[PDB]
């Protein structure tokens, strides 16, 4: 029974909860895309210089 | 929840054995047809039974 208590205590602190930590996970992933895209954005905006009486 | 200690099963297992602890000290009754096999089941129902049986 104290085996029993003290895995559950512990598992609560240490193990991930795959359903919260998979929240985390999407969360990060799809922002890291929007990050991509908006540095392969952020290099072309230099770009206007090249038509600037050039 | 967390897949790295299955705390629902571990419960279970440890239930299954309280059951199964059981089903051995009934079906050694039953086969022996003696209910104290052994002095853990009753030291006075042992000390007397071999004064009795003396």
């Amino acid at each position: 029974n104290i085996s029993e208590n003290t895995s559950s205590a512990e598992s609560r602190i240490r193990d991930t909860d795959m359903a919260e930590e998979m929240v985390e996970y999407s969360k990060n992933n799809i922002l890291a895309q929007a990050g991509q895209s908006m540095l392969a954005q952020a290099n072309q905006s230099t770009q206007g210089v090249l038509s600037l009486l050039q | 929840m967390v897949v790295q200690h299955n705390l629902t099963a571990m419960n279970a297992n440890r239930q299954l054995g309280i059951t199964t602890g059981a089903q051995a000290k009934s079906s050694e009754k039953l086969s022996s047809g003696y209910k104290i096999n052994r002095a853990a089941d009753d030291a006075a129902g042992l000390t007397i039974s071999e004064k009795m049986r003396s």
